[PDB]
């Protein structure tokens, strides 16, 4: 999945 | 598109981190060092242990003197630095953690025994003297944030009042004409007021003191009345009260204008939490930070531990104040958001397999699952892409904690 | 061999909880709900919306009548509540989240409307002209959309986070049933211990571990009650025990030990339940039960070596305490988690504080062996304790990059 944080 | 240019959230974050100071330091009794930042080095007084002392418990003695059935002088216990001294023939009694007295070299352990069972090797199971820790060695690092273990150290040194960073005094009110206080009973067209509650026990979930400034209505006046009372009494200002159309100037309004504060971003690229506002305030020398969050009671628990928290951190001198971030496999299909979502959920790591199941407890209002387990994490959505639409139960996302998971 | 069994590790554990009672309820504020199990059922009390709320900034209307030229009776604004009945013809302005007046089917935003005639004076604007033949219930969030009257929030049992009382003030809640915090009492045991603030005397060394181990429950937010050093005497050591189970719930004494052991046996009449352990470090860790007037009080006897005490305490003690605070599952975060290190290990089951750390965009955590040496110098304390395996006729030494049980002991 993407992931972005 | 507002009065505001719609911040990344990446650029949000990293703005709130760099923008906020580290405060001064304090001198404070190391029983109330729990969770904090030390601001000095801190050195070994004197050697550990300060005597050579006992693994075992049963004699005391000379390996020159080797084998066979000695006659006893006394005992040493624990407590007590023996006075009576070990000359070629004797032998002491002992206790685990008891000193060896001086003229011993060696000692015995227990099925091995003055009637002597021997195979003798000098320096048999003894501590010998500064062998933890040496008279003047560092034992805490300056920037250490300490637990219970450290304090421990502090003890043991005898080390008794710590340099310190102060924690920050966070000041917390409410804006709306639309709330009461939730003990108040219900009247008319009023809700009760929500956010004040979790945001002050989400940071003292921390341990940072709270100042609680109430229900203020909207409006400059009584607006600024309270803001003022926030910068005098504490180093951080939060505000929970929607404002995003309309009257999204009213709160902003005030700082930019009343209080000469300047917001830094007024709008961020997130869901939920779009309207969150960051701010920064100079009096003599002394910086002040405001947060004026959303109203949406989700939106305010996850802005408050996205940006006040990693704020507040970085505050009290954590030297990392960026939030974990682990990986978790989702319990739940989700669909994707042109803006990045973040999602109170609650991680389980399942009695073998080596990732944690992470599952929502809501989107709005209150929770749309029902748990006795409480919001461990929440989850980081990334925003949706050309390739990437949705994502699948057991697909591998991130997970920021936000409570002893 | 030793006066009491050695008991398996497992079996040690399940007794400690088996054993350990659950405290009786309380009625607290909600504000002072933080970390606490609920003894009670949450219901709300009533509907939340309270009332048809707007949801757009636009003007309150009975669909029913159409696009129309239409007399603005007043404003609606989400502070005080509405007053005035809207019938044929009619329609009230709203601004988001003010309550829909009563005989209004929907909310048009102002979009959709344009402003006619304003008044005689400057004032205030009369018509407007709804452009709209609007859905029946558009923009309005109805009584009860978020919560309805009656229905259940929090579940008996329910451990309470910031957001829950978030839920208990929403719904008005503001005392509930909560199982009682235990109020614990710790001491230690031994002649050669002085006070930190003490300069060392000639066979003394300082007390450690009374500090580590009031702060680490304090950490889990239970009350402490200190007891101070008291001798490695039966006098001076059963009037400690007693002072104890007259004040606390629970006593937890360090002190590297029979002398004790004999106390609670014979002077108090406590049940010891075990004795000695399968485990590195803490073998002659020592749990107990005493009950007054059948009111249960809990007693464990962890050994002297303050890396030990910690151990012990949080692999006993916490997951006790937990129980007693009516916690449902009390049974510790145990994660999964690469080694660092390589590591020989024991005949008995090591525990070795660690520390946890998810490096950067892959998957497991890497646990770094701060151990025992010295007294691994981090910045940040021991996230965790690593559970190592009985060495068997295979496995004698792990590697790093093996992956490993590690219990959870601090926000990681």
């Amino acid at each position: 999945n993407a992931a972005k944080k | 598109m507002s009065p505001f240019p719609l911040t990344s959230m990446d650029k949000a974050f990293i703005t709130v981190l760099e923008m906020t100071p580290v405060l001064g330091t304090e001198i404070i009794n190391y029983r109330d060092g729990m969770g904090r930042v030390l601001a000095q080095d801190v050195y070994a007084k004197d050697n550990l242990p300060p005597f050579p002392a006992s693994v075992k418990d049963g004699y005391a003695v000379r390996a020159a003197d080797g084998p066979g059935d000695r006659f006893i002088i006394g005992e040493s216990q624990a407590g007590e630095q023996p006075t009576q001294t070990v000359m070629p023939g004797q032998v002491m009694r002992v206790t685990t953690g008891a000193p060896i007295p001086c003229g011993a070299d060696a000692v015995v352990q227990v099925e091995d025994t003055v009637r002597i069972l021997v195979q003798a090797r000098p320096g048999q199971d003894i501590r010998p003297i500064g062998h933890d820790i040496k008279r003047g060695e560092c034992v805490l690092a300056k920037g250490t944030h300490m637990g219970p273990s450290e304090i421990g150290l502090l003890a043991t040194v005898g080390v008794t009042e710590v340099e310190v960073n102060k924690f920050p005094v966070v000041a917390v009110m409410s804006t709306g004409n639309e709330l009461l206080n939730p003990e108040d009973d219900l009247l008319p067209g009023k809700i009760r007021d929500s956010n004040r509650s979790t945001l002050l026990a989400t940071i003292q979930e921390h341990g940072y003191p709270t100042i609680n400034l109430g229900i203020v209505g909207d409006n400059p006046d009584d607006l600024l009345n309270a803001l003022n009372e926030g910068i005098s009494r504490a180093d951080v200002i939060i505000t929970s009260g929607g404002v995003s159309m309309g009257e999204k100037d009213y709160l902003k309004q005030v700082l930019d204008i009343d209080l000469h504060a300047q917001i830094h971003f007024g709008r961020v690229f997130m869901k939920p939490g779009l309207p969150t506002t960051f701010a920064t305030l100079d009096i003599d020398g002394v910086r002040k930070i405001i947060f004026a969050l959303p109203g949406n009671p989700v939106s305010a628990v996850v802005t408050c531990n996205l940006f006040v928290v990693p704020a507040l951190r970085k505050m009290q001198g954590i030297l990392d104040p960026r939030p974990t971030i682990i990986k978790a496999r989702l319990s739940c299909d989700v669909k994707l958001d042109p803006r990045p979502e973040y999602h109170r959920c609650i991680l389980t790591w399942h009695h073998q397999e080596p990732l944690p199941w992470a599952q929502s407890t809501g989107n709005q209002m209150s929770s749309r699952l029902m748990s006795m387990r409480s919001a461990n994490g929440l989850l980081m959505l990334p925003p949706k892409t050309e390739q990437y639409v949705e994502l699948h139960k057991g697909e591998v996302v991130d997970v920021m904690v936000i409570g002893r998971l």
